[PDB]
């Protein structure tokens, strides 16, 4: 519908959204973005990796229009001063993730029907190398940086036409936790539902 | 006083407001939906990447004279 239902980081879940999240449906870039919200949220305790995410916008506005057309998002945020950079990304009708680890140096792509877009990550090793100027007037440093993407046979694929967003999400929550990825598309149905719950409630189980 | 606003979307179309620092800018999204006729679930509004939300200000996000309100539209996937 419109009504609003639930709501934070200064952004608003709809009936229309959280629908998204039902049986099969495509996810929409509100549940992806209030998603990676939480998991910024929660990566503020002790024992997590410190994480920033930018909204399903940047990536594409980032390689349609360059640096010099977002550099701006980042100007109440010190990139470098995180752990984990998290990059959802959206491919029109199919929904990815790239992720920056500082702490292991590498930017990796993540795609849960076996894609690979090295060229996602030159584009935000490139990126890396023009904050670091733009904002730390001093030039990155690329040595010991990986820019590779995951194989489908080391990381969990879908079988079907709609849960990228939903693996997408998962992907990233468990990388949040220095965790490694152990589920299967057998758990979408379920992750579903505790993501209808998780937004609503705000909280992560 | 009293601050210029251009909302520019994707099509480059730029739609000027005059707006308040001390006021909601949920009006100014919903004049601008209205001038497209489509729902406010529709669209999202960033400014310099940060979405716009309906108890936002000028004064809060910081605006200046003549800033621009990016337009973004909604974004699905399987």
């Amino acid at each position: 519908q419109d009504e609003v239902l639930s709501e934070a980081f200064r952004l608003t879940i709809t009936r229309k959204d959280i629908q998204t999240l039902n049986h099969l449906n495509w996810l929409n870039d509100e549940i992806i973005n209030f998603y990676m919200n939480m998991l910024m949220e929660r990566s503020k305790e002790k024992g997590l990796p410190s994480v920033h995410a930018f909204n399903t916008f940047f990536f594409t506005k980032l390689k349609t229009a360059g640096y010099q057309a977002v550099k701006r998002w980042t100007k109440k945020v010190d990139v470098f001063s995180v752990d984990i950079l998290l990059v959802p990304i959206h491919l029109g009708v199919h929904w990815c993730l790239a992720v920056v680890d500082f702490r292991k140096k590498n930017i990796t792509y993540y795609d849960s029907m076996g894609g690979i877009n090295n060229e996602a990550c030159r584009i935000l090793l490139q990126y890396l190398k023009q904050e670091s100027i733009d904002k730390k007037r001093k030039e990155f440093d690329t040595n010991g940086w990986q820019l590779f993407s995951k194989k489908s046979q080391e990381i969990p694929q879908q079988m079907n036409g709609s849960d990228s967003g939903m693996f997408a999400c998962k992907y990233a929550d468990c990388i949040t936790k220095d965790r490694p990825i152990n589920f299967t598309q057998q758990h979408m149905p379920y992750f579903r539902k505790r993501m209808v719950w998780e937004i609503l409630h705000r909280k992560l189980l | 006083e009293y601050i210029k606003l251009k909302v520019i979307g994707q099509d480059s179309s730029e739609i000027h407001f005059k707006v308040k620092m001390t006021t909601h800018l949920k009006k100014l999204k919903e004049s601008y939906c209205q001038r497209q006729g489509v729902p406010m679930n529709s669209l999202r509004f960033l400014f310099e990447g940060q979405r716009i939300a309906d108890n936002h200000t000028p004064k809060e996000l910081g605006m200046e004279e003549e800033d621009v309100i990016e337009v973004y539209q909604e974004q699905t996937g399987g």
